[PDB]
């Protein structure tokens, strides 16, 4: 025989403070049990398990399972008790590769790894806590008893186990050969390179060489699986990829289930149909949560819905990543807080695609949220590529500039160049950092009662214009923002607002373009008709002049 | 040469913190470090039976092209035991933030010579990601004293106060000060001598050594120098309404600092309903108010005191133009230093870079005084923060920090 290098074995441990597992074993038919005596005794004979004395005191559940539309019965050892008392291990398949970071291959084979998975043995310090037993025809004889010998399949170790100990064994393989790539998922081996083909078939007969020096076999009769390749949602050829098809029901009343399932299949497509919306389709999911109930479309969501069928009409493919060129990010603007992009290396061939959606809150802007959607992209980029793109960005260079220069935070957006495709990213309204001559002084306040809701906003100005409104259903904030409106409301196009309210200047301050508060939005929609708005903060209650006037107006 | 027992705190598991995307260059400078580190024996491949994690990534430090392994063990400090057996900390030497020249030395490769307790080892676990997630990330932990775990000091310390000692014994008036992987050396020298000395001191290490990668460089401080932001008002001939009531409000500001503040003969001024443009006369009456307000304002704040038990925390507010105020206080309104910053270097047209050397100018400042790192509000979107400030950091430790979401209106008085 030729000697073969045994797998380290990797030492487990039980749950600190937790026993293995002592589960009764349920009653069981005598057609099954016969059918485990014989599973098992070729398991046995294969090294798997071995027959184990009285001594052992842990157990764990074996049923017998009819394989369908068959007379061969299956075994299944339930080990969700012992999974529940073994240490947690690093798993390494958390973060999957997103194929827009593949590499383009001329060869891709396949190669069956199945049988090296019971080449793999289990800590022989673990192995008591795997035991489990057959019962006895007619419970007259003592049960059957076994342990396991090798990673148990359901077992929570044997993921972890077996692909750190495949990496181990391929590592110097793919060190001393970097002109090919190894990937391992399930029980299979996928090798790429751009060899010409007989090389190719040389590198994976050497693969095969390399693993038998642990002694694991691989079929010689190649693998069916050929490109294309289905694998995580998505299709992967030789020189592009997809996602599976997306197919979009047709249906005459929708559930909450129904739209949820509507929204995974609309986001999974998003990368890379370009173009994809999901906000009104997902503004009807909003608090609910009965997967039965139905819910009435809106003709908004009848419309991203159709627009959303014409994106999906036919098929469309990704390319991979050439690293010796740029990559290039470009955004636009949606509408409703909803952002696209589109990410690619030569023009019109993209890598893959997305969105982005704005954050919930109180208000917000466009530039806020472009930027935001600037660091999505970004940390994706990082992930996939390990770089950052070049963006295209709607918005003019001399926008960004006056942005970042008043914004009370820092910020910052990597480089980038300005793409003129509307609509255009722009600041609707900027105030002015001193007092404007020759413009009407509006001290402007309001006051709410906690208790009857009733309040009066209001304004006094140094030409003796004044007013005062009087409000119901209100509180002290609305009122200070009710006043503002007002001085905008009356005064010509360049004005000085003097205010006490923190509130307000902490929203204005915060350059909101929109708001879930109707009143703050038409707040906006006057600032925006103004040539000059300079806004002073003072404090209340300080015998300051005009403030204290109009104070007393309204407090009445 | 023989393991200091270590442990975690009582019910408390070690670090799982995931490892943040990099870049890259940085996933190649980290390869190249750790196989070096591992054929040196400091590192050791580790297998999936260790679940802990701590994040890693690498810099250029100050004025250097060489890459900087930097591990981020925050999360493995606050769960690391308080080290107290053989002293029960190292009183801060309060002389240290008024020598004339402090020097910063990264003495941190001297802890690769001690090994690391046996068991405590897996919880220094670290993984360098790959690409797009292709290959299995590389996982390590260390077998010596690692670079930014706040044990190394502690167990470093009878080693490092034992190299010391000829320096010490020579040099009486010298401070040296060790945090995290710093060493600071202050002396009053001319910097000719100062520098000098500083070379000498390289040596004694060197010597014991028999490389150091970082061990060459220094980072030259002048605390003497280090300059306050007192509060100040506006001296004018020409007061408008609206001047006025930004003094009134500055004042009334200034109020919750200093008892005796007053505003109501300042206030009495704009009695009427004016233009912000127009221009009011002072009175006597307000001119002798603001008088008392100015002379209120040249004294120190009233039980203001720094408590170790406390945290630090410091808060910075962008003036624009390059400038950039800070507090750093425990209490509110009671602040133990305030400052102001210009200098932001090779940043004038990135706002997040001149941020980020704030912090680490700040936190530096608060080793000098106090002997810890305060807690940062930052002013800056957590999003915009995290993608970007791995690529302007250049010291070996990391602050703690949170975000400022909402405007304060106390940037204006501290313009
Ligand atoms: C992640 C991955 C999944 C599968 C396979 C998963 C499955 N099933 C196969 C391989 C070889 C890889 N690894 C890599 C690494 C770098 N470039 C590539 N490019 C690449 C992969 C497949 C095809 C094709 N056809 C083309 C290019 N693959
Ligand atoms: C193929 C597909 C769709 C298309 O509707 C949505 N999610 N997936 C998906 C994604 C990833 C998977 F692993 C399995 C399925
Ligand atoms: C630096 C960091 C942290 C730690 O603050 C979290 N995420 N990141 C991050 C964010 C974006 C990146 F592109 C890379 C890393
Ligand atoms: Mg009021």
């Amino acid at each position: 025989m030729v000697p073969i290098s045994p797998i380290e074995t990797v030492p487990v441990k039980l749950k600190p403070g937790m026993d293995g597992p002592k589960v009764k074993q349920w009653p069981l038919t005598e057609e099954k049990i016969k059918a485990l005596v014989e599973i098992c005794t070729e398991m046995e004979k294969e090294g798997k398990i071995s027959k184990i004395g009285p001594e052992n005191p842990y157990n764990t559940p074996v049923f017998a399972i009819k394989k369908k539309d068959s007379t061969k019965w299956r075994k299944l050892v339930d080990f969700r008790e012992l999974n529940k008392r073994t240490q947690d291990f690093w798993e390494v398949q958390l973060g999957i590769p997103h194929p827009a970071g593949l590499k383009k291959k001329k060869s891709v084979t396949v190669l069956d790894v199945g049988d090296a998975y019971f080449s793999v043995p289990l800590d022989e310090d673990f192995r008591k806590y795997t035991a489990f037993t057959i019962p006895s025809i007619n419970n007259e004889t003592p049960g059957i008893r076994y342990q396991y010998n090798v990673l148990p399949q359901g077992w929570k170790g044997s993921p972890a186990i077996f692909q750190s100990s495949m990496t181990k064994i391929l590592e110097p393989f793919a060190a001393q050969n970097p002109d090919i790539v190894i990937y391992q998922y399930m029980d299979d081996l996928y090798v790429g390179s751009d060899l010409e083909i007989g090389q190719h078939r040389t590198k994976i007969e050497e693969l095969r060489q390399h693993l038998l020096r642990w002694g694991l076999t691989t079929p010689d009769k190649k693998h069916q699986k050929e490109p294309p390749f289905l694998w995580m949602g998505y299709e992967l050829h030789p020189d592009k990829w997809t996602v599976q098809p997306i197919v979009l029901p047709e249906k005459d009343s929708w559930t909450v289930n129904d739209i949820q399932k509507l929204v995974g299949k609309l986001n999974w497509a998003s990368q890379i149909y370009p173009g994809i919306k999901v906000r009104q389709l997902s503004k009807l999911l909003r608090g609910t949560k009965a997967l039965t109930e139905v819910i009435p479309l809106t003709e908004e969501a009848e419309l991203e819905l159709a627009e959303n069928r014409e994106i999906l009409k036919e098929p469309v493919h990704g390319v991979y990543y050439d690293p010796s060129k740029d990559l290039i990010a470009e955004i636009q603007k949606q509408g409703q807080g909803q952002w696209t992009y589109q990410i690619y290396q030569e023009p019109f061939k993209n890598l893959k695609t997305g969105k982005y959606a704005r954050m919930r809150g109180a208000h917000t802007n466009d530039v806020k949220q472009l930027t935001e959607a600037v660091q999505k992209i970004t940390t994706e980029s990082i992930v996939i590529w390990g770089k950052t793109p070049k963006f295209k960005l709607p918005i003019q260079k001399e926008t960004w500039e006056t942005w970042w220069t008043e914004y009370w935070q820092a910020t910052w957006i990597p480089e980038w160049e300005f793409v003129n495709t509307p609509p255009l990213v722009k600041l609707w309204y900027q105030l002015e950092k001193e007092p404007i001559v020759g413009a009407e002084t509006f001290y402007v306040d309001g006051a709410a009662n906690r208790e009857t809701k009733l309040g009066k906003a209001g304004y006094v100005t140094n030409k003796g214009r004044q007013k005062v409104v009087p409000l119901t259903n209100t509180t002290n904030q609305k009122t200070e923002l009710q006043a503002i409106y007002l001085a905008l409301q009356d005064s010509g196009l360049e004005v000085n607002i003097v205010t006490d309210s923190q509130y307000a200047l902490g929203i204005i301050q915060a350059q909101p373009d929109k708001s879930e508060s109707e009143l703050v939005n038409q707040i906006i929609e006057q600032l925006i008709k103004k040539e000059k708005v300079y806004l002073a903060w003072v404090p209340a209650h300080k015998g300051i002049g005009g403030n204290e006037q109009v104070d007393k107006l309204v407090s009445a | 040469i023989e393991t200091v027992p270590v442990k975690l705190k009582p019910g408390m598991d070690g670090p799982k913190v995931k490892q943040w995307p990099l870049t890259e260059e940085k996933i190649k400078a980290l390869v190249e470090i750790c196989t070096e580190m591992e054929k040196e024996g400091k590192i050791s491949k580790i297998g999936p039976e260790n679940p802990y994690n701590t994040p890693v990534f690498a810099i250029k430090k100050k004025d250097s092209t060489k890459w900087r392994k930097l591990v981020d063990f925050r999360e493995l400090n606050k769960r690391t035991q308080d080290f107290w057996e053989v002293q029960l900390g190292i009183p801060h030497p309060a002389g240290l933030k008024k020598k004339k020249s402090v020097t910063v030395l990264d003495v941190g490769d001297a802890y690769f010579s001690v090994p690391l307790d046996e068991d405590f080892r897996k919880y220094t676990a670290f993984t360098i990601p790959s690409i797009n997630n292709e290959t299995p990330g590389i996982r390590y932990q260390y077998n010596v004293l690692p670079q930014g775990w706040k044990g190394s000091p502690a167990i470093f310390q009878s080693s490092m106060t034992k190299i010391l000692e000829p320096f010490k014994k020579q040099n009486p008036d010298i401070v040296i000060y060790q945090y995290m992987d710093d060493l600071y050396v202050g002396s009053d020298l001319e910097i000719g001598q100062h520098r000098t000395k500083i070379e000498e001191l390289r040596q004694h290490l060197l010597r014991w050594g028999l490389e150091p990668p970082f061990l060459w460089m220094g980072y030259e401080l002048h605390p003497d120098k280090w300059t306050v932001q007192p509060i100040v008002l506006p001296e004018k001939d020409s007061w408008t309404v609206n001047d006025i009531q930004k003094l009134v409000g500055k004042l009334n500001w200034a109020s919750q600092i200093y008892p005796g503040i007053k505003v109501r003969q300042l206030s009495k001024l704009l009695r009427g309903t004016k233009a912000l443009t127009e221009v009011i006369p002072l009175t006597e009456e307000a001119e002798l108010e603001l008088a008392e307000n100015r002379e209120i304002l040249k004294e120190p704040v009233h039980g203001v005191y720094y408590d170790p038990s406390k945290d630090l925390i410091a808060e910075i507010q962008k003036q624009g133009q390059g400038q950039w105020t800070y507090q750093i206080y425990q209490e509110p309104f009671k602040n133990l230093k305030t400052g102001k910053y210009a200098r932001m270097r090779g940043a004038h047209t990135n706002d997040v870079k001149q941020l980020t050397e704030a912090v680490q100018k700040i936190t530096t400042e608060s080793i000098v005084i106090w002997g810890k790192t305060p807690k940062f509000k930052l002013p800056i979107q957590k999003e915009t923060w995290e993608t970007w400030w791995t690529e302007y950091w250049q010291a070996t430790w990391i602050p703690e920090w949170e975000f400022v979401n909402t405007p304060p209106l106390v940037k204006l008085w501290y313009q």
